[PDB]
């Protein structure tokens, strides 16, 4: 047998309130788009933000 | 005499490696496990082939 | 001095020659796409007493001969071109070739030689060589600032840049196919090269034209039975000990004729 790769699952998860305001939750489609210093595009869901 | 003993032990070896295959392959979705069948040679009568 | 000696000696050689070839096979046991080697022996001439068949008066005939044999001669060993097993190293630059063909190599001197073993690297120019410092025949050439190298199902090989958002095609991999594939020579460093016995090579992308399929990860080990090899072995040992007593049982007589 070998591994053919894992997938991974995006059903979205439990929406929490844990208060503050500058922090922001999706429950459907869609990815966030950030870019770091050097100038790549990467994608993540994370809601935490500064 | 050798060719009959050596027959079976590549028979046995078949029906183990058949058995690996079989417990490697477990949690594989799409699989059905496999049997191996054996059948003995005679060239006439009374004259085993293994 | 007696046709009995010269036969037995036949017999030893041949037997020789075969426990050679196990040797040699046990040997190279883990060598990557190794192909095991079989010995194949035919007999020798016949020395004709009485021509079977021969008219031995007006209307009979003698049913069967007299024939003396002259020995063995081993035909040729050749080398099985069966499919190894196709282990997973979780590597990016070795490829395994499932099926049939061969990676076409450009030889120092000049000309091409033939491998099987997938096992890749980078030379100090950034072009694609094999282990030993032998460079492919397409020369591909792998870019520096290269973030990853992926190889397809066929033998389209990218590499993905630092940006671009999208990778960049580099070459392909043809790989050429023979006729009697079991007629190359070998050289050393797994390595072939084709002879009158076997066809002009036809180059072509896998999965075409009976040509096998790259998968990336993986490599190609011997196709060597560990298991029978021991009991060839023992068979072999059997043989020339027979051998060898029949040379002394022909040389027991010979003494006890020259005591006269």
């Amino acid at each position: 047998v070998k591994v053919a790769g894992i997938t991974q699952d995006f059903t979205d998860g439990t929406t929490t309130n844990t208060g503050r305001g500058l922090d922001v939750a999706i429950s459907q489609n869609g990815f966030f788009r950030l870019v770091d210093s050097n100038g790549s595009v990467f994608y993540s869901r994370n809601g935490q933000f500064k | 005499s050798f060719s009959q003993a050596v027959s079976g032990l590549n028979a046995a070896a078949t029906n183990l490696d058949v058995i690996g295959n079989n417990i490697a392959n477990s949690a594989t979705y799409g699989f059905k496990s496999g049997t191996a069948s054996f059948a003995d040679m005679f060239a006439g009568s009374k004259v085993g082939l293994g | 001095m007696i046709s009995s000696l010269w036969i037995a000696k036949t017999g030893l050689d041949a037997q020789q020659t075969n426990m050679d070839v196990i040797a040699n096979n046990l040997a190279n046991v883990s060598t990557n796409g190794f192909k095991r080697q079989r010995a194949v022996f035919e007999d020798l001439l016949y020395q004709t007493i009485r021509q079977p068949g021969a008219q031995s008066s007006e209307q009979t005939t003698l049913p069967s001969g007299l024939q003396i044999g002259t020995g063995v001669r081993p035909v040729a060993t050749e080398r099985l071109h069966s499919q190894g097993n196709l282990s997973q190293t979780n590597n990016s630059k070795d490829v395994a070739i499932k099926g049939q063909g061969f990676f076409q190599v450009m030889l120092p001197d000049g000309t091409s030689a033939y491998t099987r073993d997938g096992s890749f690297q980078v030379d100090q120019n950034g072009q694609l060589v094999t282990a030993g410092g032998f460079q492919v025949q397409p020369a591909i050439t792998i870019p520096a600032n290269a973030l990853s190298i992926t190889i397809g199902r066929d033998g389209v090989v990218s590499v993905t840049q630092q940006g671009q958002a999208a990778p960049v095609q580099v070459g392909q991999l043809n790989l050429t196919t023979f006729m009697n594939d079991t007629g190359l020579e070998s050289i050393g460093e797994n390595l072939y090269i084709e002879t009158q016995s076997s066809g002009a090579p036809n180059e072509s992308t896998p999965g075409l034209n009976g040509a096998g399929l790259l998968y990336q990860g993986y490599v190609e080990t011997s196709n060597v039975n560990v298991a029978e090899e021991l009991v060839n072995m023992i068979q072999v040992q059997r043989a020339y000990e027979i051998n060898s007593k029949a040379v002394s049982t022909t040389d027991q007589m010979l003494q006890k004729l020259t005591q006269l």
